[PDB]
């Protein structure tokens, strides 16, 4: 007789880690409400990671951002259109250099959101990474105003914990966005506001260094009469927050019995 | 100048259509008028803008789980059927089946003249038809569709026929039911759910290689070998197949934070009279290790001499783990003792125990 | 010494069938749209399938559907709120009832797409099947208009052919909707204009058969003030000339040495 | 109220800032001001609709590509792990490979003072670290993640450790060389690509199974 019940040839079966099912999950959101997804380098310039994006040296924006800077010899980095970019080398501390890489190479109106690594010097504790994930979107166009943004975030918030979800904006600062806020949406289940990111309306000085390194490279400018809004937010924070995970530790940690957890999470 | 005849100055005019216009009777009928001979070229391009109605919001959760059930199925290594929803109703009778339950009243053709009770029966035609025009040596396939009897439900079904899987300038090979039964299980953790076979009868199944399928605790389809007279009357060589019913329980995240502290293993063998059937054993081992037990496996199945005849061992790798702190031997061993003692109240013997 | 060229050990491969591929590629692009897609049954009751759809008993339209009619008893067919339906049943000639069930349920505004397997009574040919699929989406809302369904389809041209494809419309007859029109889109490659569908401003008596079963079942009433526009397409068209598929009949013919040659598609 | 000093009529107003108020200068600024004194909560919740320009279109079909790829690996079988992008310069040695080409100028540790080269050295790492912690009795991993050498580029790596597959209760098993090979000719028919391997030395392989990837 054969048993039924005895365990048949073990194959393999794999599994996605939380990040990638975090990171999905948002960028699936974000596509149904006409956003594309386009990754940028890891390794930047300080050009594209502080000049452009409104944050010169010597300036107290610039402590906001705990830069691991890079030495090496041969490296090519290249710029939007393939030019080889020169500047002091970095590991990105935040996504936001891509939105500027995209505007110099592509013209308005569009919406993008640019998932990524991020690095910042940091001391590593349960709840604190040198190395993690961010996401950020931006749409330009005529006739965008920060309406369209509260509008974005609030999809995002109804998607993530439901109907009974909504956002809340207060001003904050960034330099290159004005207006600036943070959003904070109400988690119903867990009974109280958790703070997610921030956005505002591309800042006057962003435009213009996009147009003006367009001129550069020989393209005519395209953001003269536009406006647009952009957000930012960490995906460390709403993975834990939505799986359950207590240490951001665990994410880096390759341990097979943290990440078999997640073999169901589609 | 399509001869109505307008009445009132407007903004809300009385237009009053021809006699031979029978299609003007609504407003819309008139508004599709202007556009018509104006022309539809006219009328510009745009995109809406709005926030969704709330009971609108989700609404699309089912056909993503489906969708991804037919990806992941795929990724493993099943090659997608599309197979007619119409069955011979004579079929009902060659695979042992209840009758059908929707007939048409205008059939294409009498084999074509009712509709599909299971999925498997067309598989399997396929699956012949395959191997008369071309001779596949091996074929795993899988189907997900509607099927109707009492009420309409979506199924997912497959099956396993050929050589196998192993090295191809070689002759050991990994085949037939508990090759099938490999690739359920490897579905089952990708969706992580629990799966179990448990052994029962089907008229169209084979006897001694017969079992339900118990997703979450619940039976929801069947797993076996096609009955060898129903092989015999369709010339077919054995064939392995299942079938379930969509949508699979769904089963949230509780995440348990791994013990940063070590494991205790620990090795046991159990005899068994040859009928008791392997889960049976499991469950008990498994019911009786305690709290502490991580995991529990199988590696060695035997039984001949000097096993008192009519008898076989299981043996079992187990490792058990305190989340907390790490145990104390007498925690393992006298844990290991209430797997001994019920083992043994149920009529079971222990041909080993506390192996390093 | 270890011959690195032997064929390794022979693990399956799946793959997946033409029409899910192509099925998947047209749910996407709406989705990038906002569209949500749902599913209905295959046996359907002739109320929805034709009365509720303005196409009645004894008319030129109802001519256009070669319907399968079903018999059989103790078949439970459960309507859009569980309840049972009755009517005489058949086999759908298309996936338009799906759009009665759903207006049924859910209230304004929304957008839908409605992917699915439809039946008709026609003789098998190399162009020519009884069992097909087709897709059809539905968007309901105040202020929808006709230019909102040209600019839908215009997008979908877009997704499938490229930035240098065009949609044209023509007048053509439905029994639900007025005004109504058939599509064309301008296939760059292929140098011609392809016929793939139908659309329309749904037809104010399609609006009033579903608030008024609403109301028999004690929905309050939904569709007084709004608009919609539909638009309905087949599947194997496109498949076929897509992929490249000669024959309609491959679809149904289940030829493993056909099947195969899509493991590549994605 | 702000202590501004508003001259015009309209439609264009000359607003002259206070002296301490040093962050306002263009008139983004006064904007936002007016929008923090009414409150964000008065802004109204709205949504944009608009055809995107031509050079936008297609313009994620990298980033699926590369997420497919994801999927089909661990619809397969294989389980994804994440790695710091930083590496142990001694490393390079330990596996025999050419040193790292961006070192960081502030390291958060003399280990992690460079940036990968390779991936599977990472990979090797965490299963020793996992065979340590818990002793798997084998494990099928892979990794899609930036490398930098030269340029910055995307690598997938993979590996095959323990038993294999077969049945439990039985010996008889499929492994090592020939199984990962299998499911890398199995992954490569899914994708539709053709796949051949070519025998050829490499450092950190093993002279006796080792070849290149065509
Ligand atoms: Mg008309
Ligand atoms: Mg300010």
């Amino acid at each position: 007789r054969v048993d039924v019940s005895l365990p048949g040839a073990s194959l393999f079966s794999g599994g996605l880690h939380p990040i990638t099912l975090m990171e999905r999950e948002l960028v699936e959101i974000f596509r149904a409400l006409g956003y594309q997804a386009v990754e940028g380098p890891e390794v930047e310039s300080e050009f594209f990671n502080f000049d452009a994006l409104n944050i010169p040296e010597h300036h107290p924006a610039r402590d906001m951002w705990d830069t691991f800077w890079l030495t090496g010899e041969g490296f090519r980095l290249e710029g939007p259109l393939g030019e080889e970019v020169e500047g002091r080398l970095l590991l990105r501390t935040h996504t936001s250099p891509m939105q500027v890489r995209y505007m110099v190479a592509h013209t308005p109106p569009f919406r993008i959101v640019v998932p990524g690594r991020v690095f910042r010097f940091e001391q590593t504790d349960a709840t604190h990474e040198a190395v993690f994930h961010q996401l950020e979107g931006l749409v330009v166009g005529e006739g965008i105003a920060m309406a369209h943004l509260k509008g974005a975030i609030y999809e995002l918030a109804q998607a993530l914990f439901g109907p009974d979800s909504k956002v809340r904006f207060q001003p904050v600062y960034f330099p290159f966005v004005e207006p600036g806020a943070q959003f904070a949406v109400w988690w119903p289940e867990g009974g109280k506001w958790l703070e997610l990111g921030g956005a505002g309306m591309v800042h006057p000085k962003v435009f213009q260094a996009v147009d003006a390194y367009r001129e550069r490279l020989g393209l005519p400018p395209a953001y003269r009469g536009v406006t647009g809004f952009a957000f930012g937010l960490g995906v460390e924070r709403l993975a834990m927050l939505r799986y359950g995970i207590p240490d951001i530790r665990y994410f880096f940690g390759g341990r097979l019995k943290f990440l078999e957890q997640f073999k169901g999470v589609l | 100048r399509l001869g109505c005849r307008v009445e009132g100055e407007g903004p809300t005019y009385r237009v009053t259509p021809p006699s031979h216009r029978l299609d003007l009777r609504l407003e819309e009928d008139l508004v599709e008028e202007v556009a018509r001979i104006q022309g539809y070229e006219t009328i510009p391009l745009a995109l809406p803008a709005f926030f969704p109605a709330p009971d609108n919001r989700g609404v699309e959760a089912p056909y993503r789980k489906e969708q991804r059930l037919r990806e992941v199925l795929s990724g493993l290594g099943f090659q997608e059927v599309y197979t007619y929803s119409f069955m011979d109703p004579e079929d009902a009778r060659r695979f042992r089946l209840d009758p059908p339950r929707l007939l048409l009243l205008n059939p294409l053709a009498p084999e074509k003249a009712a509709l599909r009770t299971h999925l498997f029966p067309g598989l399997v035609r396929v699956l012949k038809e395959n191997l008369d025009l071309d001779r596949p040596e091996r074929a795993l396939l899988f189907e997900v569709g509607r099927v109707f009897r009492e009420r309409e439900e979506t199924h997912l079904a497959g099956l396993l026929f050929g050589e196998g899987v192993g090295l191809p300038w070689a002759k050991e090979r990994l085949s037939g039911y508990f090759l099938l039964k490999g690739y359920l299980e490897a579905l089952f953790a990708r969706l992580g759910l629990a799966f179990r076979v448990e052994a029962q009868a089907f008229p169209f199944l084979h006897p001694g290689v017969s079992g339900r399928v118990l997703v979450e605790g619940e039976e929801v389809g069947f797993l076996g070998a096609l009955h060898p007279e129903i092989a015999q009357e369709l010339e077919l060589p054995p064939v392995h197949l299942f079938e379930l019913r969509l949508p699979l329980p769904d089963k949230p995240l509780a995440f348990q934070d791994p013990s940063r502290h070590p494991a205790a293993f620990r090795d046991l063998a159990v005899v068994v009279p040859a009928p008791t059937p392997y889960g049976e054993v499991e469950a008990l081992v498994r019911e009786a290790a305690g709290p502490y037990l991580e995991s529990l496996a199988l590696f060695d199945l035997y039984q001949g001499p000097p096993l008192p005849e009519g008898h076989k061992s299981l043996a079992f790798h187990l490792r058990f783990r305190h989340p907390k702190r790490t145990l104390r031997d007498e925690e393992v061993e006298e844990a290991v003792s209430r797997v001994a003692e019920a083992l043994r109240a149920r009529g079971f013997g222990l041909r080993g125990l506390d192996t390093p």
